[PDB]
């Protein structure tokens, strides 16, 4: 698994790749990992598939919860708090294998410079936080081949569809360099799951404009 | 006697009733309209409850607040368990009539309110709005057209009798609400929708220069 | 109320 | 005095059956016909119980609704602890017969509800539809032909005297129960059957076009 | 008090 | 009968909140000035509740004291669960009136307590100065320019309706309260400010030397 | 006793 | 032990041989394996017998009890979450060695496509579950066997003939590569068990039907 | 009526309160001196309440020895949890009102007491001696000079009305104190004292043959 | 980690370094292990970053509830106190590995000389306490380093200014021979941080001024 | 009633 999240200027973009397995086995081809929380935060999990899709679920019906009951989202701080308290309470079965880690991606509405609104906040297995500001994160197996490809990539990056690409590639040196990650399928049509959000809120990169970054990647490489 | 107890009850039950703000919900093509008479700025007696399903009062505020706050909680908590799509508007009609009467029963003074749940279909489907009035003994009524709530009634559904349409748009229907009301100022009025058209959460607060360019 |  | 008290409560609890739709049950030749005058269609006076044993009841609803609820429970728990044929009507009437009395005993309004519990028998099997009626007071009655529960039971009851004829087919029998019924529309009646021909869950609604067809 |  | 104990109770209450010391609340063009009549050196009826957020009461000490505590006990908990920022005058108003309703209906006695909680804007923002006014059965009403609370309100609240200016300076508007109040000497003053343009804690007390240097 |  | 299912065009199938052992030795042979918990949902139970036929009945109850009580079933997605939320509270007895995975075969009345309306479900011991796409499924020790043997030969599925036949060869690959899998005993007369679901519920296959194909199988194999 | 009882129940208090000894602190140049008027050589009418902090009390003496034990009680507690020094005569003299207040309204009997907790500043520290007189209804007087409980007050406060001084020494205000009480004989007198210019410890008794010696 | 803290005539300082690890990697190189608790006191937190925060987060909630339900601060020593009570109950787990150590500076208004009213305490993980009388602490891997270097450096201390610089150079050599601890990155401009409080409260040095000094010693071992 |  690998979830890579980076700020473009006015953005935030967030992608996952598809793979999971037991051991050496290959056993879902398809599985989506990056959820929108909510209009502003979207959410990747690594780990435990149980564990993950749960937390995402919790996570979600809380944020609303108090926005329903309040008539008002919390903060962006606020959430991280929450976020982080789950991720706390999860550590005694983390201990027992059941380790998820969330990588959190948010549009702050609130911030001064709309520009620089964009927020990536990385979590360990002991409810720490952290808000990154080097512009980039990711989680997971491939983690660090993802890291090291962005950290070249990244000057790349400025706009919307240009931090789309960085991201796919990035993805795709992960998968590239780990066998856990899995890489844009051309034969089965699969490809990573992108969430984008800016001042209008969150929506899911629909699959056609993935499947021609990617193509274009493949291409690239031959 | 405890016949003479309970009539008396009821008494007190009807002025509290009748001294209060005057809602009114009806169906119109994108859902069902939420028009109440309505001052302050902070305290509000239109609420979302589920993904489709609306809620407005009428009575003692803290009270129906509370319903409220009940109603909410329970939606919540039995989507969980089985799924956001299970919960209807039905259902919640339901708990809030047995709790009233229960608790009526049990506690010292009945709650002075009057509920109206609403309820629209999902996204991409037909079906009619349905509105149901809970009333404070635990009665429960299927009404087809509108709900009037709180304060005299009589004037109001009459005028809504004459000037109701189904199929009218929201502008006709907000137009019809707020005539039909009057039997008023842009300031103190609180309007929400259940829009039918929008793809999850159908609640929608129309408030401010928005509202001003539609009266 | 609500009889049935 | 006591005795006094005790009389009123009587009359209390007559008048609150006596203000009430009526329903009868009759036996004909696939089982048992429950045939009431309820408007209402979200509210319900006729119930499966268990694979063989349904219920109608006549009163305050969320009374009657609440042992509804408490005799599906009953049924379900015993079933599993031994098995499904295990469960008798004659059980679960007696249950709510024994829970009455106590509670009107220990409680302070007296369940203004009057009960049918009827079972037919399983499938490729003979026996004769079995009915009882259990009272506000936990009173049970074996009745052999027909049960009237609710409002002014005199005509119903005298009228199905001399219309009822065993083994009657279904739409005889539906003819004969709305007839007495009588002493209606299409609309605003619910109808049930406990089919004997069934394999396991016998208890099947009657509802709409085809209603009308047969009617 | 605050009927509403 | 009933009706007539509640009317009691009222009349025992007005009675209560009649004979006390007067406090004013009004808003300026640093934040929001508490100026009340109290002789003590010990005891206070003006309190930090939050960060942005003071408080002020007029009637019997240990209840009002009482309710003090119960606000600073609500707002630190809710902190830190989600954050400073999140604690608002709003919901610590809300929370006063719903338990001072549900305590006089189950309690004794009412408590002869009337509260104003106060809010301003946070550093480097601009925002209007809220008061809201608590009174001993729950209501709650929120003001504009100023609130008085306790004793004789109706020659103050008329001196404040003729001085009052929006955006006075801190000395204007403590020549205005002080002047409406009298409707006095230096001493037995209790007087602070919500000073808007503090970093954080916007709550301060104005004591001694410097208030006899401003008066 | 002790108003405030 | 092993239970396959597979869509149709049209519905669903599922099978299970009936054999069970202790170690070596062949303790029971008809053993019924595939239960209709319900009008339009059959489960397989692998694993463990006790806890299988436990979990089958119990299962079978609540569905009934939700359907009694709201006067109407629960949605595909409901019934998944309730097996997902048992399976998931057998865990601990799991890692004790009571472990016992289900295979869940149901037709949702409420989709819209009625030839795509059949459903495939599978759980793992820690009750994360997955909706099958690739036409198949299989659970225990022979499912490997099973599952490579329906990937060639679901092509020939087309309707609902075909696809009863396809589940009975694959048990009988499964069987013929393990020995915890029993085949068609051709002497004592005893089968795979089937259930079919469409449109109009669920429905067992009578057992001549099961005959007539395994030995059309078996006279094809010699 | 329920004021009529509360009104029986202050003149029983009071009524209580005046049939007993007669109880004088007051401030001189060394801290505080407390002269009592006991017969009894076991029972005391005063005490340390920890370091600098000293009581005396007149009534029922079950009742005023019960806070007595109460008040040592909270402030090793409080004082263990933070500090000696942070325990301070004013936070005692507040739990007393509050506890009386509370226990009066909820239990049968009201307290027929009267309490004056004293305190003193520390070693090396220039600070005025501070009185509070705590009343059976929760009530709390701070008083600059002296305080006078139990008994006719009236000629025992006039008679140090007159004779008080400032500063006067430890021999002049036992002087002063017994002459006040007499409006007597060496026996039966109990005269502590609250020391300033001790270490840790203020509280000390004066008995015996140097008590003879001073007088 | 190394946070050092020293009096001088009038007042106290206390400083800190960036860095925070995983084994040998370095995973955060603008941490900030010192805060202001309140108007008269900064606390330093050595060890699991986790438990560090929140001690601090909490203790400042606790003394500024006291002031507010009482009117009037505690003494310095009853913080003291509190203090000693949060570490002594934080023992259990700190045994278990989250260990968190503080360095507590403040400045005592009712101390009797003004020129000697600052305070340094240090606490161990079992809870118990003590009061600094040779004017420098430090806490941390790097602190023996830091701490040797003070005993040099600090007759040279005389004011608020030439003991910060005093600070920022311990810190520098304590960076130097261990390498959990985090020098002057001159390249990315993150500087040690630094809080000072005398009679007039607790101000945060702001970064320009550290990072004078640190360039001056930089250029200084050159 | 039911008496037996």
């Amino acid at each position: 698994t690998t979830i890579v999240a980076l700020k473009y200027p006015g953005g935030v973009v967030m992608a996952g790749d598809r793979r999971s397995t037991q051991g050496n086995m290959i056993s879902g081809r398809d599985v989506r990992k990056v959820y929108i929380t909510d209009d502003y935060t979207a959410t990747g999990i690594a780990g435990t598939a149980a564990v993950a899709v749960e937390f995402a679920r919790l996570y979600a019906v809380e944020l609303e919860h108090y926005e329903k009951l309040e008539g008002v989202p919390l903060t962006f701080a606020g959430k991280i708090n929450r976020l982080a308290i789950m991720v706390r309470g999860n550590l005694a079965a983390a201990m027992q294998g059941l380790l998820a880690l969330p990588l959190l991606a948010g549009y702050d509405i609130h911030a001064s410079d709309p520009q620089s609104a964009g927020r990536i906040v990385s979590f360990d297995a002991a409810g720490g936080w952290n808000i990154e500001e080097e512009g980039y994160q990711a989680v997971g197996s491939g983690s660090l081949f993802a890291k090291s490809s962005m950290k070249k990539l990244y000057s790349q990056v400025t706009d919307g569809d240009s931090g789309l690409r960085v991201a796919v590639e990035a993805l795709y040196d992960a998968a590239d360099d780990d066998s856990a990650t899995g890489g844009p399928d051309l034969v089965r049509g699969i490809f990573p799951t992108a969430v984008i959000i800016d001042a209008d809120g969150a929506v899911d990169v629909p699959e056609s404009r993935i499947a021609e970054l990617a193509r274009a990647i493949i291409e690239s490489r031959s | 006697s405890p016949e003479q107890a309970m009539r008396e009850r009821s008494e007190l039950a009807r002025k509290g009733i009748a001294r209060a703000k005057s809602v009114v919900a009806l169906a119109y093509a994108g859902g069902v309209l939420f028009v109440a008479e309505n001052p302050s700025r902070s305290l509000q007696k239109i609420s979302e409850l589920y993904d489709r399903v609306g809620f407005a009062a009428a009575g003692k505020f803290n009270e129906f607040d509370n319903l409220r706050r009940g109603g909410i909680q329970f939606a919540d908590t039995r989507g969980y368990a089985y799924d956001r799509r299970d919960v209807t508007g039905r259902q919640l009609a339901n708990v809030y009539a047995q709790t009233l009467g229960t608790i009526f029963t049990e506690q010292a003074k009945p709650y002075e309110v009057e509920l109206c749940v609403a309820e629209v279909a999902h996204y991409g489907e037909t079906k009619r709005p349905e509105l149901y009035r809970i009333t404070y003994d635990g009665s429960i009524a299927d009404e087809p057209h509108f709900v009037v709530m709180g304060g005299t009634t009589e004037p109001i559904a009459n005028a809504l009798k004459e000037s109701y349409a189904e199929n009218a748009s929201l502008t006709d229907a907000l137009r019809i609400a707020v005539a039909a009301l009057r039997a008023l100022g842009v300031a103190s009025l609180e309007v929400a929708v259940l829009d039918a058209n929008r793809p999850r959460r159908a609640f929608r607060r129309i408030t401010g220069s928005a509202l001003q360019a539609l009266l | 109320g609500q009889y049935l």
